[PDB]
């Protein structure tokens, strides 16, 4: 069928290095078209781990992690940490929805154990001071999309729409 | 006759009108008017006890029965109201815009023997003065009131803002006939101060709030229960609602700095409760303060004592329309930018808005929500998008694949409630979004939807992770 | 990057010895798609000169000329008068817009020098007598727009709007 | 006839070596009456060439720049670079208009080449640093009038007219 | 928390010698700021004392004496004259309410026995004879209020007012 995989987008860079397939596929319901990012998937309640980057399970709903999902299949040594699940991509909180659904679709989300070690003070951050968006168009949106800088121009529109759309909550401990 | 309780609020971007519709005039300045909070408090004690009277026998009551039950407390034409209110908004000595100098004499010149509309703009920190006859001509002026390059970047961004402002932007000059140049100044000259004072747009106006009573206007039948219920009321105006423009927008929300009672009899169970709010940790606190007070006045507190009195009267479904608040749909949200929250709700209450549009398909019911949940909009028969569809998406008979139909709206055979969805231009809107601060630097986003009298037992579920939603995309 | 030149419109006809690019690139700014005219440049603290027409400049912000903006070169014989500029196609003033450009222009201006001879007391022109009206659709209109009587028909659109839209100042000498 | 020069004021410092004419015969426009300068000018369409800035001509409406105008020629070996230009003294934008002139003048305004290479987005740019006008006080109003410390006791009110009313549009590049 | 003292204005000298403190927390209640005097109190039943300057109780209510309330202790020699009270900022008839309060002040009045061996047959007493306003500037109002010769130079605006509002009564005895 469909099998996608959910990556974040925090601050810090520890995306460069879990992932096995970028594309694979032949479609990806998320998109780059002539505007901004579009159908970006959010999740309730999970809190980033940037050192080792999952999203930690926490059942506060004030809590949220937004990130992109394409095809592909996460480094074949795993199923022992990441989360995952197929759905008929509606129960998905999928904002700047643009394109329609399968209905059916199976992606893998980075978890982690919920870490009761300690007290999780959450933390909300966004995507600011722009030293830190270079990278972010370096290792999630070229590594992964062909279209940066192969068919549009309009590339600070996904410097400021990356830093605006994209925030999350972090465990900072 | 004596003081009651003193209440240091906090309003934040309030959108106060007074005379000219601005916050400023060229007499006085006024950012809170004691007549809108009088009259936001007695809309929110009419609704706070169509809430209670249908939590509990299911009836609701005219606003016209319902002050005539509170008129010893609000006053009525037949009594004079038992509260004072005293707003003291502290710096709040003589201000007022006074326009210094315009430097036209050079858009009168290009202005003479034609008929233009003359446009202002305000963003590139100049003030220009665009004529649709293709000229661009930058004004210099100085004025009073120094618009802080923050609020420039406020109104240039907000969608809502950015809208009211087309009627204080602009004047169709007609030069054709005789036209000196003074009146034509004068003319411009009063164009620009109404374009002006719609930037006196501060943030964080912090006023007092006290409240005298008149012991005199005894314990007549039910006096003290009625006050307790109207300060509940005034309380929950000042946890759900703003002051001034477009409230339902989150423009002039309230946040409680300190309470005082002076008569522990009558409030001291008001203090507390508001106490209740100078430090929210997480939001979750928060809905469970808000549902805490809520619950409180539905069954908990005063009783059903003066709702026996037989001076009510139930609402006609078909020709009435009454506000109640509903538990279940109090969404919250941590802030971190108020700004941009403002900005943003306009993402989720317009039917292009790039959150409702990634959170509603179809369009239709799109329409239909915010036509039942935006309050008024201009639809009109022309491109069949109106045609059944969305009359369809609001019968109260002939289907449920919509969460929500309107009590007497028929197909084809509108008698009072479809004139009054689609043509009644004065409807409020029933979502709402307000923004709270304490002492802290915490900030919430409150995301509700009052219930309504013209929903047909509407689905509670279906518009309930609706909101969540919303709440989410917008902050 | 891209090319783009203006075009002004006066009542008297002198711009048959005009623009290189009968095709050229791939774009067009005065694009008039079924609703008439779009995207008519407004050039401030100009006169118009149409003997010849370059554009005399004053420094009134009254004196005003509208006309057409279209991508190309001029005539190999400019780059001696003619001032060109670039800027971030933001800063030049079109009316009734329906579209976005590039990020970036580089224009071709038909300019004087201002000819400090003869006093600069202009006059305010429009157009009317339709029979320079039912020329120049041919001359301007056909010779680069001849998208007319194939892609249009109904010429009233951008016939009125001609006799209402169109106006400049004319410095008289 | 009567001419005069048109001197720019950013917080720039190429103020001195840029004239030849200080009074020429008696008359001004611009007057330092105890209520501030008068009859200042305002170009629109132009802005700053802060190399030696003598005003590029942009297209933006809403660019403009102020300054002095004050009678002379520019520096006798020019004459090659700039706007000459005459018209009847009723075109001219003027701000603070406390006398009319005999209906016709001729002009020098400093110009700059287009420079058809780099696209100028452009910046505006007022009197700050109360440092940079104390030493523009004696730069220019000094160079151009006497009366400096003769009848301006309170220079204070000139000096913050300067800060009041001299805001212009920067080159930024 | 906070605290404050009450300093009555009769014509006497006898006020010098009534301070321990300048300002001792951040505010003033009295205020004189660019229009005159603020905030100013008024104790009605009670008569001056200017035989050694207190306020000595009546049972009167046309008797009444104003004066201001400056931040501090009253002279640590004390205990035995002097009535502090607390009372809740709105039990003060406050002349020319200019901002707001705090809710809970503690204040020092300088009292004095009623001397119950005379009858305290009071009679009215206005401040005029403008010299003593002039020196009661420099006692009280460049003693604490030193905004006197700093950036207020409208002093007569205090003059104005001290041979207009600030009146009272004494014993005259």
């Amino acid at each position: 069928s469909t099998q996608r995989e959910y990556v974040f987008i925090p601050i810090t860079n520890s995306i460069t290095i879990d992932v096995k397939i970028t594309i694979g596929g032949s479609d990806h319901i998320t998109n780059i078209d002539e505007r901004g990012i579009h159908n970006v998937l959010v999740i309730t309640g999970y809190a980033v781990d940037e050192k080792n980057g999952r999203l930690v399970p926490t059942l506060d709903p004030c809590d949220y992690v937004k990130g992109i999902l394409v095809a592909g299949t996460p480094q074949q040594a795993q199923s022992n940490d990441f989360l995952t699940l197929k759905l008929p991509a509606n129960k998905l909180y999928l904002i700047r929805k643009k394109g329609n659904i399968s209905d059916d679709l199976k992606i893998y989300i980075p978890y982690s154990s919920p870490d009761a070690r300690n007290s999780m003070k959450t933390k909300p951050v966004s995507i600011s001071d722009d030293t830190i968006v270079n990278n972010i168009i370096k290792e999630v949106f070229d590594k992964i999309y062909n279209i940066t800088q192969k068919e549009k121009v309009k590339i600070e529109k996904v410097k400021e729409d990356i830093k605006e759309l994209f925030s999350y909550y972090a465990l900072e401990q | 006759e004596e003081l009651l309780m003193s209440l240091k609020l906090k309003a934040l971007y309030p959108l106060t009108g007074g005379y000219n519709r601005h916050s400023i005039n060229p007499f006085y300045e006024e950012l809170v008017r004691p007549t809108e909070i009088k009259g936001l408090w007695r809309w929110w004690n009419r609704v706070l006890f169509n809430t209670l009277a249908y939590s509990t026998k299911g009836k609701l009551y005219t606003y016209e029965s319902i002050d005539r039950l509170f008129e010893d407390v609000f006053g009525s034409e037949n009594k004079k109201s038992a509260v004072r209110l005293e707003v003291i908004t502290d710096e709040g000595n003589d201000n007022r815009f006074e326009l210094s100098y315009v430097e036209l004499d050079k858009v009168i010149d290009c202005l003479r023997n034609y008929k233009r509309k003359v446009s202002l703009d305000f963003i590139d920190n100049t003030l220009i003065a665009e004529i649709e006859g293709s000229t661009k001509i930058p004004i210099s002026f100085k004025s009073n009131l120094d618009i802080d390059k923050i609020i420039k970047d406020l109104v240039h961004n907000n969608k809502l803002l950015s809208f009211e402002l087309l009627g204080f932007k602009s004047v169709e000059i007609d030069a054709t006939k005789i036209s000196d140049k003074k009146i034509l100044k004068e003319i411009l000259r009063d164009l620009i101060t109404n374009y002006l004072e719609y930037f006196n747009i501060k943030q964080e106006v912090t006023f007092t709030l006290n409240i005298y009573l008149d012991k005199s206007r005894e314990h007549k039948q039910n006096f003290e229960d009625k006050l307790k219920f109207a300060l509940y009321s005034l309380l929950v105006f000042i946890l759900l609602g703003g002051i001034g423009r477009k409230t339902s927008r989150g423009f002039g929300s309230l946040s409680i700095i300190d309470v005082k009672c002076y008569d522990n009899s009558i409030c001291k169970k008001i203090e507390d409760l508001a106490k209740n709010f100078l430090k929210i940790s997480s939001g979750n606190e928060l809905k469970s303060k808000i549902e805490s007070i809520l619950d409180c006045i539905k069954n908990s507190c005063i009783d059903t004592l003066y709702i026996e009195n037989n001076i009510l009267s139930e609402i006609d479904p078909k020709k009435n329309v009454v506000y109640f608040i509903n538990s279940d749909l109090f969404e919250v949200k941590r802030i971190n930018d108020k700004e941009k929250v403002l900005a943003n709700i306009y993402k989720a209450v317009s039917s292009e808005g790039c959150c409702i549009k990634s959170i509603i398909t179809d369009k239709y019911v799109r329409k239909s929500f915010l036509i039942a949940f935006g309050g008024y909009r201009k639809v009109e028969k022309d491109k069949g998008l109106d045609i059944g569809f969305i009359k369809n998406y609001l019968c109260e008979t002939c289907e449920t694949v919509s969460s929500f139909n309107i009590v007497d709206f028929l197909l084809s055979e509108g008698s009072f409630m479809s004139d009054y969805i689609l043509q009644y231009e004065h409807r409020n809107s029933l979502l709402r979004f307000k923004l709270i601060s304490d002492n802290s630097n915490n900030s919430y986003l409150i995301g509700y939807i009052l219930h309504s009298s013209y929903f047909k037992k509407i689905d509670i579920k279906y518009v309930r992770c609706i909101l969540e939603k919303l709440t989410y995309c917008v902050i």
